[PDB]
């Protein structure tokens, strides 16, 4: 639980970074935003790592 | 301490009561039935020990 | 000199050995790729006197006789072998098992240790190594000029060159899984040998029929459980209380004989 | 003076460890050219007992035979070189790296030690320095009556004079690359010098066979993250406080041992 | 480690002082503002002195 | 008047010492330049008994006869010469060491000791002077109306004068190295004076030869780390707890045998 | 009575003259003109037991013999005599140093 | 080790210092053996695992190889004398001295910055006390009880 | 009972008088012909443990 | 009794450590130094691996 | 310091003391910390004087 | 250890003092051989392992 929530806070970092980068580039010509996809890491199926 | 060597080994000797005679001196020696049997010296008996 | 202190003596010995237990299992909670262990004990002899079962009288058999036990002794320590949590180090040579495989390195003196930790630096010469220095077999060269290096949940290690659309491969990472997981040698340093009770090397790739997959930037990290063993900490110390206890209750009762 | 002491002794030290690290990471988060430490750790001895694997009987084996630990030792604190983000500070005399090399610069004593920090300077008799006051390499004189100074992608320094349309060149600015760039001697002042581990300095152009690229006006901050070492520092103080605990629990089984 | 921690707090308090001071002269003819570079001070690498 | 009781006497002697010791490494945590201290133990005599070796039958021999050991004393004291971390005092006349050297300062005597201490004022004279009042070597005069003192990274101590665009040079601050820095005598004040164990005195300038480099504005604190001074008295009080249960386990011995 | 428990006893003393030398430089915020104190420490005598470096067989010296320290002793309290800030108060009677002087 | 009269002795304590010829020695001064020197130019010394000393000078980017530790093994450890401080001289219960690198024909390895501690388990010594002690007492009251049948013998 | 506790205890109350100022000042904002204050304080007593 | 040697992943065999039982053990004959000899109400020592 | 011998003489004797006595009470005369009570009738020294 | 009359004798008690003359001599007063002579401005009197 000490590792299960470090993923997520890392993933919820990532995406807010994402979105800042989408937004420092609202004026930049050629410029595609971005998005980020997130996947489960599910071991035995009873155990979850985040 | 290596140097630790064998010199010498004590005789002993296998008498019963019946065959020694304490001599003048408090040192025993063989009687003459006894001495007449088992020779003049007695000879160290290997199972003795100490 | 009474045999309910050497009982109580054996007792105390297997609670120490507990706590000893307890106490390597939380000095390396922060050791990536460890395996936390338990230990198992086993009671001593039992004393015969009176056979159970004999003949109490001609047509009657004597119920459970008269046995008296000696104390206790720990059999085995057991590896619990199971996948610790995962942890993102954004490393490219940081590499984790998903699975039940084992990293192959070479010793200095030319045997071949396995290990599941997964932080990988490179020497000066480009090969693939441990912390410790030792090489990861099968050797894996990194050449001179590499830009990043990828390596795959199969096992195989590229590199992308400059100017070049295609990667280059350099080495296949395989894992090599026991029958007895539990049964290799500990010799620390996150290194297990083999042994006769673990069976023989099995070498597979990353993916195949029971090797792990392999995750790029990820460490796994210890599988201890800090709450169990502040529990098993609490049981550990009542349980060397009592057995002090019996241990000055048998003081106590010597002293009046020795009053006498 | 008893094992489970030795080795929340070492639980201690090693946890200590760790928060130096976080600590030193943390206090260097706005210094230029900064790369951050991460500290590994590794199983001490394991006292081997009843010998794992040891033939109990002619047939039957004994598996993970009586395997207790000692504590833990770290192995190293390695550099996680990184591209630190990029920041536009709008000077003539900041040059960032976007690769993997490094600026040579040399040491008073006439040896060579390696930075990646770009704030330079211009001394009294004109040649470019670090702020620290080491003079850079291959020497880049810049002349007194100077008007802009131009370092392009490619290292080339130029200087327009004045009333000149066109520039002058005063030298080219290398950039050195090593097998391994962990293994480097950090000597402080942001200066790093060779160690066998690291291989030897190859001396290479911006953009060539693996040089990174410069960038003028700009400097290289640290690839430090504050959250991340939130986080480090709250598990290390759970983990510190919870070997402490071990450490109190031996104390006080020492206790009723002694007062029996 | 508290002197490592203490001497991160002392450089934070300088770019503050620094700031501070380039904020007060906003409005100043001939000011230039100033800013304050950072180096570690590793003794002998494996470990920090801040 | 019994051996047991001897024993356990030095055991409670050495158990006073390493507590001593650890009672000096505390008191000096805020002393500038201290290097904490170290016991080393030994055994004391072995009555011999039986040889170890010696012959027993024509053809077998003695395997590790009677040996009756006596009890402990301490081999000798050992510093730890470790680089401590610095601390910034923002004081023109305070200097670090950042490596292995040591400033030579002149006693009243006449002869020269050696301290490591950075803490220097200016005298009536000007003279450089420790905080006890002792004249470093050489006299590193200042002048008299001194702006600005500036002591490079390599010994070298300028003068700011009013009205000069120059500084001036009033002196040459150099570091002395020994071959063995723990043979060094220990005399208070932060002073060390040379032995035969000590080598010979070096002297030389700062970056040179390994003399270490002098950072102006920074004390060198002590090395002492708490928490092992915290463990290491448990083990002092429960390795003293437990000798003194010897001491009265023999005690009750000898009253045991009065009565009769 | 033991030796432990002077040295301890002194380096107690010390840290409460740090603290009151930290509580004085703490009282001193308002006054004007105050330079801060900062407190220096010595390392105090040596018990010698075996002499660091005396010969003990004909050829062999021994290294760093058993010396026994004693406590701490406070040498000095130091002035940091710096330029502090400046304050306007706009009074004409009111003056402020901008060097290494003193007013008699 | 080499001691002053020129017979080897045999340690496990690790606690080393350099001597003022450079020369690695034992806490006592006593010579360790094979010969260490350690220059003055010396900036780090680092022991390896196979027990090679390598130094560190200013300057050079590649370590100068100083020494070999090198451990001697028997074949019976525990049939050692004891000579006193921290030292086994070899009997002829532990012969024949095989020196070895570490790492090789079963030697140990070496950890730096590590020293072995003693193995005195504490809860042992203290049951043994009791258990001594108790007994001391039941023999003191045997020697009593003999002490009085001879008494009341002679008396008559 | 301490000497920092007595010290401490001393420029609490130097605090206390130069907040009672400000505040004294503070409440005169409107008053006609108001002259306000400022506070000026000075070191006390010095021991010679070692004299300079 | 098996020993472990260097590099070899598997043990090797030394020796067995026979026990021997006697029929009336209560009439073995002691010699002092911790040894008990064969006497004619102790007799027929048979050697047998332990356990069996 | 007794001749031993006819040549020697004898170094420090057979002396058997006695317990211990307290010989005087000495007092710190040292200036005490300040403390302002804001009363215009207490006084306080700050050298080493004495009322009457 | 010399005795009185001129004789050699010989002691384990190793408890030594020096006279006034400089010369190590026994608890007694006797003088021991070899002659050893501590100076005056001696700072401390270290006896090695082999008795130097």
């Amino acid at each position: 639980s000490f590792s299960q929530a470090v993923s997520g806070l890392n993933a919820a970092a990532t995406n807010l970074d994402v979105i800042g980068n989408n937004i420092a580039n609202s004026a930049t010509y050629g410029f595609k935003s971005g998005t980020a996809s997130f996947a489960d890491m599910f071991a035995g199926s009873k155990v979850g790592l985040g | 301490p290596n140097t630790v060597a064998p010199v010498g080994r004590l005789k002993l000797v296998k008498a019963e009561g019946n065959e020694v005679q304490r001599s003048d001196d408090g040192l025993f020696r063989l009687t003459a039935e006894a001495q007449a049997e088992r020779g003049a010296v007695l000879a160290a008996d290997p199972s003795i020990r100490i | 000199m009474i045999s309910s202190l050497w009982i109580a003596k054996t007792g105390l010995d297997a609670q120490q050995t507990n706590m000893d237990v307890i106490a390597n299992n939380l000095a390396n909670v922060s050791t990536n790729g460890f395996k936390r262990q338990r230990a198992v004990f086993e009671d001593l002899l039992y004393q015969t006197i009176r056979q159970p079962g004999a003949q109490s009288s001609e047509q009657t058999t004597l119920p459970s006789g008269l046995q008296i036990g000696t104390g206790v002794r720990p059999v085995a320590t057991e590896r619990l072998h199971s996948q610790g949590n995962l942890s993102q180090t954004n490393n490219s040579k940081d590499v984790a098992i998903k699975g039940q495989g084992f990293f192959q390195v070479m010793l200095p003196d030319g045997t071949s240790a396995y290990t599941r930790d997964g932080s990988f630096q490179v020497d000066q010469n480009g090969q693939l190594v441990t912390a410790g220095g030792f090489q990861v077999q099968p050797a894996i060269t990194i050449p001179a000029n590499a830009l990043s290096i990828t390596i795959g949940r199969d096992g195989v290690v590229s590199v992308t060159q400059q100017g070049q659309a295609a990667p280059v491969q350099v080495g296949q990472l395989n894992l090599t899984t026991f029958m007895n997981d539990t049964g290799l040698e500990s010799i620390g340093e996150n290194l297990y040998i083999e042994t006769q009770s673990s069976g023989a090397p099995n070498e597979s790739t990353p993916g195949l029929n029971g090797a792990g997959l392999l995750y790029q930037g990820y460490v796994e990290t210890s599988n201890v459980n800090v709450a169990e063993e502040l529990v098993n900490m609490i049981q550990v110390q009542r349980a060397y209380e009592i057995n002090s206890k019996a241990v000055s209750t048998t003081d106590q009762m010597l002293q009046k004989l020795t009053q006498l």
